[PDB]
């Protein structure tokens, strides 16, 4: 099994930047090397075959070069839609093998999140559980801090977060924080709040509701 | 155009078997080699094997030739993957691909067409359908759906039967301490549209044959 | 002022990889381009001056190239000690200007943390506060979950995490989770424990003490 | 070898002024051009300006000429930075550098952090983090403002195994950090462990013995 090694394994670059990713094969594979693009939540798509040949419909900003053991994939002018994981693949000997992938993120201007709080539904409270949801919408960079305050008392360990992958149109992230409480623990308190800390916010933003 | 649609994915117990299918349209399936590729969650791409038009050449990745079996039915324009003695490390999205870009004297190709994949979960846990709760709204308003306590993945969420697509964010599922999954699907809309426009999230969970249409109201 | 643009802004590579960083000047600067390395928590250090010339004591694996507006910095084979932020700097016209930097991170194999728990000191308790500390030492990747448990039940109190930068020798991280309580609240419970879930741990690790033991 | 040591950093109210010093050793200061560079927390490097040996040439970045005045004292081998009517955007680590080659900065000091804020200076409280093959121990450096604190172990003799965590801004607006070291467990009864904490902004120096 020929081992395919990609470098960098991850990178952040800006719109308009020339981006170069390398692929190294454990042995000479001549020109039997393909490049694939996997956009978030989608299946891979062929970009280049035979080292340098663009597949039908692929933009001319993409190109490939190299021979034998050392290969290069280039994006001449990076666009927001280029956010994806890039894979090289040898088609020389069986089994055909892929590189580990190069995750490409887009660096853009700081964008503060729009914060929204959601109380648990009446329907869910009939089951004997309460889920409080805090939404941070369309922000950049990915780093954000959500602190739950229950009657101005900081919480820990009773919440889970989920972040979307970078948006292919505006290069932003969205984040969900869910505080899970038993109906007994929820009926005990009045003020539920999520305090948000981000680069885009000069002062921490708090979204609250009274039970 | 070339179309590839996989089915048979879902929950299987460790040591268990499963058969995947890949229905095709838009090409003379009989004249082409076909391949299978897998991707473990958040991991890389793994080539499983290929099968030629005749079924006289069936090649595999050696570490997987013992438990996977590739076959096709040319009259039915369908490719098969028989998976046996499944381990937790076989949990992955399984893709059927259509190799081409030959014009070579040697066995070389690029996979120019892929299907959208089918997720196969290897777990000793039981199937459970989700409970769908509305995320009621309070310039721009946010509203959503809370899809809680389901097993296994995936769930599909659409809004207004596919009519509403912009400003939609369907969060990756998080595994809760109960061993069950949970996710949210949100959409940002004008505050003027709230008391006039109807907002319904369509939740589907195929492993448990669950279909919920939840109206979200302020 | 001449604007200096670095690409990428961030990258992750493995030990032994050839790493290349670009620098672009808004106007011709001839060969008056310098490269600095800034290690975590340290001052910048000159590596390359006059586009391609190594400064005294700089390892051979570092090189530079280009002219006019486009310039390249290369690490022929990446080492753990190369974890740092790299800056280009033009010395052609006043004011002297720097690029925004390229943060270079290292991808390595999984390392489970070593877990330690520390009760509050008798000196601290005398002042009315109790700080309980949980240490996760030398782990990879960065992703970890620490959960505080008091009397075997989950604790929803005031806990803050702090993470170090990648270590220059083994490319790992260390994490501290601190639980802050008033002396009065600290005395409402007997067993204090932190539970750790990491990729390198098959099952979660719990470190604990008994208040007064 | 060439040594560049900055001092004078700390808390500055908005609109306030401060004088930084860079004492030097290991070179004839009077024969060299000297510079200042600053770095805002988690940001890039910004060139402030330069002074020639006899002070007949003092060049600045045009956008910062109202906030800074560079001077030098050849008799005391010291470089100065007069900071005038500082804004919150002036919060940064200030480095004195020594230019060389003919336009590169070959020597840099460790820097001095200047915090522009309306708050007040508070020295930390220092507490032991005690144990009970490998053992861990440390020091909890609590409730101080502004940053930074520096921590050393056994006056700098103990460096291996040391992890000084980045400070966290607590709910009170005061900082807190921990410094830890992993040692052989068989040495807990054998060696004494002392952490040396220095909070220059309040001129606080604390040495805590950490024992199990
Ligand atoms: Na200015």
């Amino acid at each position: 099994d020929i081992q395919m090694t990609q470098s960098p394994s991850s990178l952040s670059a800006s719109v308009g930047d020339r981006v170069t990713i390398t692929c190294r094969a454990s042995q000479d594979i001549n020109n039997y090397l393909n490049w694939y693009q996997q956009k978030p939540g989608k299946a891979p798509k062929l970009l280049i075959y035979y080292t340098s040949r663009l597949h039908s419909g692929v933009p001319s900003r993409f190109s490939g070069s190299g021979s034998g053991t050392d290969f290069t994939f280039t994006i001449s002018s990076l666009q927001p839609e280029d956010i994806a994981t890039y894979y090289c693949q040898q088609g020389s000997t069986l089994p055909f093998t892929f590189g580990q992938g190069t995750k490409l993120e887009i660096k853009r201007t700081v964008a503060a999140p729009s914060v929204f709080i959601f109380p648990p539904s009446d329907e869910q409270l009939k089951s004997g559980t309460a889920s409080v949801v805090c939404l941070l919408n369309n922000f950049y960079p990915r780093e954000a801090k959500v602190q739950w305050k229950v009657d101005n008392a900081l919480q820990s360990g009773n919440s889970q977060e989920s972040v979307t992958e970078q948006d292919s149109k505006d290069s932003t992230y969205s984040l969900s924080s869910t505080l899970t409480l038993s109906k007994a623990d929820y009926e005990k308190h009045k003020v539920y709040a999520c305090e948000v800390t981000h680069q885009g916010l000069s002062s921490p933003v708090t979204k609250s509701f009274n039970r | 155009e070339v179309q590839l649609v996989e089915s048979g994915g879902g929950l299987v117990q460790p040591g268990g078997s499963l058969r995947l299918s890949c229905a095709t349209s838009g090409f003379d399936f009989s004249r082409y080699w076909m391949s299978w590729v897998r991707q473990a969650p958040g991991k890389g791409l793994v080539w499983i094997g290929e099968v030629n038009p005749d079924s006289t050449s069936i090649n595999y990745t050696p570490s997987l030739k013992d438990q996977f079996t590739i076959s096709r039915d040319n009259a039915k324009n369908t490719l098969y993957l028989q998976m046996n003695s499944l381990r937790a490390e076989d949990t992955a999205v399984y893709y059927c691909t259509r190799p081409n870009y030959y014009g070579s004297r040697y066995h070389y190709y690029a996979m120019d067409y892929w299907g959208q994949g089918t997720l196969v979960t290897v777990s000793s846990a039981s199937t459970k359908g989700p409970s769908v709760f509305p995320l009621a709204p309070s310039g721009t308003a946010a509203l959503g759906c809370l899809v809680k306590d389901y097993f296994p993945e995936p769930v599909t969420v659409s809004w207004n039967s596919g009519a509403l697509t912009s400003g939609v964010h369907t969060f990756p599922a998080v595994l809760q301490s109960s061993g069950l999954y949970s996710l949210s699907s949100v959409v940002t809309v004008p505050s003027s549209s709230l008391g006039t426009q109807t907002y319904i999230c369509n939740v589907n969970h195929k492993p448990s044959n669950t279909k919920v249409d939840k109206r979200v109201e302020p």
